[PDB]
């Protein structure tokens, strides 16, 4: 039942990375 | 304008959010398939017989592993260095029983990282830069290739490659120290010096540059807000930093030229990593480190021990216990 | 290939990797042998071609002991070869 | 199979057919742009990079 | 220049072949009766084998 | 098998700081929008 | 399993040909000093 | 046409010389000499494909 | 692409905050016993 927790944490980290890359503050 | 010309114009365009280029045509599909297979295998793969003795080992989360202990097991010892694609198996279940995904992941991944290096050079060329960043990136690529491909080639089996897990690397390192006596190879010493010196130089450079900031904010504003994108200010008010470094140590040792300083910064860790990767590649063919066991004797002829003998005892303890059921004969050739 | 005489005409480099080494040979004819005394069966080969495991399955509102088919997880390493024995006759019957 | 020594792993006609189809399709697309090149001695240049149009 | 030095390389390869076939022979480790020096009298020329 | 309190520890210690940081960012953006006169106050 | 081999071969040759014929299309002239 | 004729004449002189001497040396015609070197010798080609399907 | 003229602001005064907090806490108090069973 902890496999759910592990999967949730990993997918959340990947979502954070996606949002950081594609929704980012403009450097200008 | 032909269709091919328009396609070529789009591929090599600098207006895209992420550059594609022609090395991208190889980088993207391979990396994507490797990522998909790795995620699926790490989550839900069945146990794999790695030693060829019909003793499967579990490595997936669904089979009772946590993040630290989970891994993707290398292929079976019975396969050896033979190519094992999916279509060469009688069924997908047999492919998963013999550690099929490892070969797929490692091969598509190595192709991907080589294409990544090429793409770095290509964008540098298109932007009008100098073409030597990918030379710096070549060292981690060399190390990863060294382990994953070169060690199995020398030892004669894919089952000796580094597992794709956290504790798999620990197992790999312990067995490698037991069998090859690393930590006495000078190339490993070079690599350790490289990483330690890289960290030291990074900390020194950061401290020196940050200390020499000019006052433009006062108190209620983070000091990072004083810099503007496009501001012209050389990366160190000299008198301060130069005098500080000339007074801290022997004065004649002070880099007053930025080009030489940054060149040395680039040179040190890259050379260290190159040397350690070559050390691993050479030890893949059984050219081990220094051996000083029983080298000091008294007048009569009895043996006086040193620290190398204690290291040897630890190596013997590691050696007699690894792969317990796999050996049948006295020598581990 | 199929008979021993054809198999002996190939070289080892010509058989490696094909999968012919795990096969069993074929015989052609319908005659009689009648073993003398001091005979020995030599070069016996046994090759399975189907596997099944006893279990309990449900057919229609009932459960029975039925043999279910299974897939070989290993590879072509399951053929027995080279078996030898000594033949004899007890009361007109052969014993291996 | 696995350890046999076929050229490029080709063991069937379909594999050879698809390889030919791929190389030829991309080749025809490239030809649609570079199929009018001539070898006459005035399309050459004297330099390090061919800037002479097409 | 490339063609000239390439022709030289080809001549060198043919010289090795001539040494193997006529000028004493080479050491063959698969010799019938123990490894020894012998003349290679019938080299294979079928292009399928070489290019395979 | 595993300890039950780890569920509570992991989930709470992950969820609370995330919401704290999101609140910080959102209040900063709201103050910035308020300072510059516009349709959204 | 043969159909999987056919599809994979098609994909690989497609991408490799894209690479090969892309680098032949007067690549050295695609620089900002044209 | 005259240029083509003379070129083909010289080339055919060379070709006829080569064909005649190859036939004399090998004791065979050109077809039986080139045909074997197209697929494989028998002693080198693999036995075949014997892996059972469906297991 | 451009500046959307349909964006607006969201407000919440202290009284509504107190009402929401009280509602959430009281609802949890009521349903906890049945959730635990
Ligand atoms: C850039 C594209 C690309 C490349 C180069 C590869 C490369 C590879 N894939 Mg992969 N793959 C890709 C995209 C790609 N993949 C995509 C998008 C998918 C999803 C459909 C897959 C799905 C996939 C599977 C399911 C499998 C592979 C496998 C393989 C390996 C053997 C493939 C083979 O026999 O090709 C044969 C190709 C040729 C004979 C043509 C090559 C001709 C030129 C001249 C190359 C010559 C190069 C030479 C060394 C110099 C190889 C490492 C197999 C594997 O890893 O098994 C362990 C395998 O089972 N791939
Ligand atoms: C304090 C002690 C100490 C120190 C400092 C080191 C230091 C080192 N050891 Mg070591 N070692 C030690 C003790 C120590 N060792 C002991 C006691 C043992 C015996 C048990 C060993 C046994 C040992 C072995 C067996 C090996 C080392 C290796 C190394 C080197 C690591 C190479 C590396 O990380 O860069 C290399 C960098 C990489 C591999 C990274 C590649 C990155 C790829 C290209 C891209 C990855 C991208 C990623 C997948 C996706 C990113 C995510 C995305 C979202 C951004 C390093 C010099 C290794 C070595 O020499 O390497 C060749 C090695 O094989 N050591
Ligand atoms: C008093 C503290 C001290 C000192 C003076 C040294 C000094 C040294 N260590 Mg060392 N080391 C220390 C503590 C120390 N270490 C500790 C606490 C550990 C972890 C237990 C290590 C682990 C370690 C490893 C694993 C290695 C060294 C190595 C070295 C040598 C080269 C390192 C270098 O130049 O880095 C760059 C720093 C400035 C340029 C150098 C003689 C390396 C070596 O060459 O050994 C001969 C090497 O392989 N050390
Ligand atoms: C007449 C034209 C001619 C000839 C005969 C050569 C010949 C040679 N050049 Mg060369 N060269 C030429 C023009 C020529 N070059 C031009 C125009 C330039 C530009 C300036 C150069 C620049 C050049 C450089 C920079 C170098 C050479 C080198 C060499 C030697 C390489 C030998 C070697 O390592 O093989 C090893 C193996 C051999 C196999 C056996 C050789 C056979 C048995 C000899 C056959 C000789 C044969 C009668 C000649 C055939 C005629 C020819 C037209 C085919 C070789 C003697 C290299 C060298 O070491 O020079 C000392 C070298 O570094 N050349
Ligand atoms: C394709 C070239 C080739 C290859 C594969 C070999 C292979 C061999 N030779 Mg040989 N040889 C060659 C050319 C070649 N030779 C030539 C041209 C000469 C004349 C100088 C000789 C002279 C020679 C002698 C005198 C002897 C050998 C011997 C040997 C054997 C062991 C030596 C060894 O380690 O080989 C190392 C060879 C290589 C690493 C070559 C690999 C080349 C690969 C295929 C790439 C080539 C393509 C290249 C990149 C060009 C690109 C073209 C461009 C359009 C892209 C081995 C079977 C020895 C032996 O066993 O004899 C009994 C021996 O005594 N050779
Ligand atoms: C591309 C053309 C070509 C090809 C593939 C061959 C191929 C061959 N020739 Mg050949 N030959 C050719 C043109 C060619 N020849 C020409 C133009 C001449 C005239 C000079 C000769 C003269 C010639 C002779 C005299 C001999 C060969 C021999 C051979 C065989 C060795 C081989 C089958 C030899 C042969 O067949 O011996 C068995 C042989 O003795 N050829
Ligand atoms: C030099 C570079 C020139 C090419 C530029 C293109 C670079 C593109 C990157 C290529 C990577 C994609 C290649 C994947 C091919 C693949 O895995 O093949 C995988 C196949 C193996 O194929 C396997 O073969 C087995 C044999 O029993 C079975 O048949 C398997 O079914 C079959 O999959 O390997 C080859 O095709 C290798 C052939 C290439 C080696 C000879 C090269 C000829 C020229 C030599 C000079 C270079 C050295
Ligand atoms: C894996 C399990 C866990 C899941 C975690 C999340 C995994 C998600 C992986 C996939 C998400 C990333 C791929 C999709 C994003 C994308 O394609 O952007 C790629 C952008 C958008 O493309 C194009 O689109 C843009 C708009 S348009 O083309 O001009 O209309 C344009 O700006 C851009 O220049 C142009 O290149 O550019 C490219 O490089 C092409
Ligand atoms: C016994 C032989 C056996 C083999 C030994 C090989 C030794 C090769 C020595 C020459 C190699 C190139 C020297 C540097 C060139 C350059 O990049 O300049 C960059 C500057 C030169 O100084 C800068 O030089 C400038 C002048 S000039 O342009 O370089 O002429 C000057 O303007 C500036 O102020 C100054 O900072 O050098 C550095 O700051 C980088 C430091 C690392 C470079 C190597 C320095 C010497 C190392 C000795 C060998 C160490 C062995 C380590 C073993 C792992
Ligand atoms: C979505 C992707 C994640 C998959 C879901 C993860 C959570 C469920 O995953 C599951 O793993 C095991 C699978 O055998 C279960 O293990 C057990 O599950 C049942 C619990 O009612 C038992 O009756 C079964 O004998 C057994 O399958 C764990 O109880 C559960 O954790
Ligand atoms: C040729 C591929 C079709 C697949 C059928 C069987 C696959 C086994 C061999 C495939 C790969 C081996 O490479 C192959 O090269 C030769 C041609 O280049 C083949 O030879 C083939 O082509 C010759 C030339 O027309 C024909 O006369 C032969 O009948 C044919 O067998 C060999 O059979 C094989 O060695
Ligand atoms: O797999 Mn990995 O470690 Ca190279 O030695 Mn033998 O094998 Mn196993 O034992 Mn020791
Ligand atoms: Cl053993
Ligand atoms: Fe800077």
């Amino acid at each position: 039942m902890e496999a759910l927790v592990y999967t949730f944490l990993l997918i959340g980290t990947l979502m954070v990375i996606f949002f950081a890359v594609f929704f980012r503050d403009t450097p200008r | 304008v032909s269709l091919w010309e328009r396609f070529c114009a789009w591929i090599t365009s600098t207006e895209n959010r992420l550059y594609i280029g022609w090395f991208g045509c190889l980088m993207f599909p391979t990396l994507l398939t490797a990522t998909s297979c790795f995620i699926i295998a790490f989550i839900a793969a069945p146990p794999v017989d790695i030693d060829g003795i019909r003793e499967p080992v579990a490595g997936s989360l669904l089979y009772g592993n946590n993040i630290i202990s989970g891994a993707v097991i290398p292929s079976s010892n019975a396969i050896g260095m033979h190519f094992y694609p999916i279509w060469e198996a009688a069924s997908v279940d047999e492919w998963l029983y013999n550690g099929g995904p490892y070969q797929l992941i490692v091969l598509h991944f190595l192709l991907g990282v080589a294409s990544y290096m090429g793409r770095e050079w290509e964008l540098s060329y298109r932007l009008g830069m100098r073409p030597w960043i990918f030379v710096a990136f070549s060292a981690p690529v060399a190390a990863a290739s060294a382990v994953f491909l070169v060690y199995p080639i020398g030892q004669g089996s894919f089952s000796d490659g580094m597992p794709l897990g956290i504790s798999g690397t620990f197992n790999f390192m312990l067995v490698f120290q037991a069998e090859h006596n690393i930590l006495m190879h000078p190339f490993h010493m070079a690599g350790v010096a490289g990483v330690f010196g890289g960290s030291l130089f990074s900390a020194m450079h950061g401290s020196l540059v940050t200390s020499s900031l000019i006052r433009e904010t006062t108190e209620n504003e983070s000091t990072n807000y004083g810099y503007k994108f496009g501001q012209e200010e050389e990366t160190y008010n000299i008198v301060a930093a130069h005098g500080y470094f000339g007074r801290l140590i022997f004065q004649y040792a002070s880099f007053n030229n930025s080009r030489a300083l940054h060149f040395f910064l680039a040179l040190w860790p890259v050379l260290g990593i190159w040397l350690t990767a070559m050390g691993i590649s050479t030890m893949a063919f059984n050219l081990n480190g220094f051996n000083f066991n029983q080298s000091v004797v008294d007048s009569q002829g009895r043996v006086i021990n040193t620290w190398a003998d204690i290291i040897n005892r630890a190596d013997l303890g590691m050696e007699v216990m690894h792969e317990r059921n796999a050996h049948n004969f006295p020598l581990d050739l | 290939a199929i008979t021993k005489s054809e198999l002996n005409q190939l070289s080892y480099l010509q058989v490696k990797g094909t999968g012919l080494a795990n096969r069993c040979s074929e015989v052609i004819g319908e005659d009689t042998i009648t073993p003398k005394s001091g005979a020995r069966l030599v070069d016996m080969c046994i090759e399975p071609k189907a596997w099944a495991v006893e279990e309990e399955i449900g057919k229609a509102g009932k459960t029975e002991k039925k043999f279910v088919n299974s897939k070989v997880m290993t590879r072509q390493t399951y053929t027995l070869e080279g078996i030898e024995g000594s033949l004899k006759t007890d009361g007109g019957k052969i014993v291996f | 199979t696995e350890g046999t020594n076929e050229w490029f792993g080709v063991d069937d006609i379909r594999v050879l057919a698809v390889l030919f189809i791929g190389h030829y399709f991309i080749l025809s697309l490239w030809l649609g742009q570079y199929g009018n090149a001539t070898e006459d001695d005035d399309a050459d240049f004297f330099g390090e990079i061919d800037y002479t149009g097409s | 220049i490339l063609g000239i030095h390439l022709c030289l390389l080809g001549l060198g390869a043919l010289l090795l072949v001539a040494k193997a076939m006529y000028l004493g022979g080479v050491y063959d480790t698969w010799a019938p009766g123990g490894g020894d020096v012998r003349y290679i009298t019938t080299p294979t020329l079928n292009p399928i084998v070489i290019f395979g | 098998e595993v300890q039950f309190g780890a569920y509570l520890a992991v989930l709470l210690g992950t969820f609370l700081p995330v919401l704290f940081l999101i609140n910080l960012y959102i209040q900063t953006e709201s103050r910035k929008a308020g300072r510059d006169g516009g349709i959204d106050s | 399993m043969l159909t999987l081999k056919i599809l994979v071969y098609t994909t690989v040759i497609f991408f490799v040909s894209l690479f090969i014929f892309g680098f032949l299309s007067s690549d050295p002239s695609r620089n900002p000093n044209r | 046409k005259q240029l083509q004729e003379i070129k083909h004449c010289r080339l055919a002189m060379l070709g006829a010389f080569g064909l005649f001497f190859q036939a004399l040396n090998s004791g065979e015609d050109i077809v039986s000499q080139l045909s074997p070197a197209f697929a494989a010798p028998e002693y080198a080609a693999k036995a075949g494909y014997f892996l059972p399907q469906g297991i | 692409t451009g500046p959307n003229p349909n964006k607006q602001a969201v407000e919440l005064n202290r009284t509504s905050l107190y009402w929401g907090l009280l509602l959430i806490f009281v609802l949890a108090v009521l349903f906890s016993s049945y959730f635990f069973n």
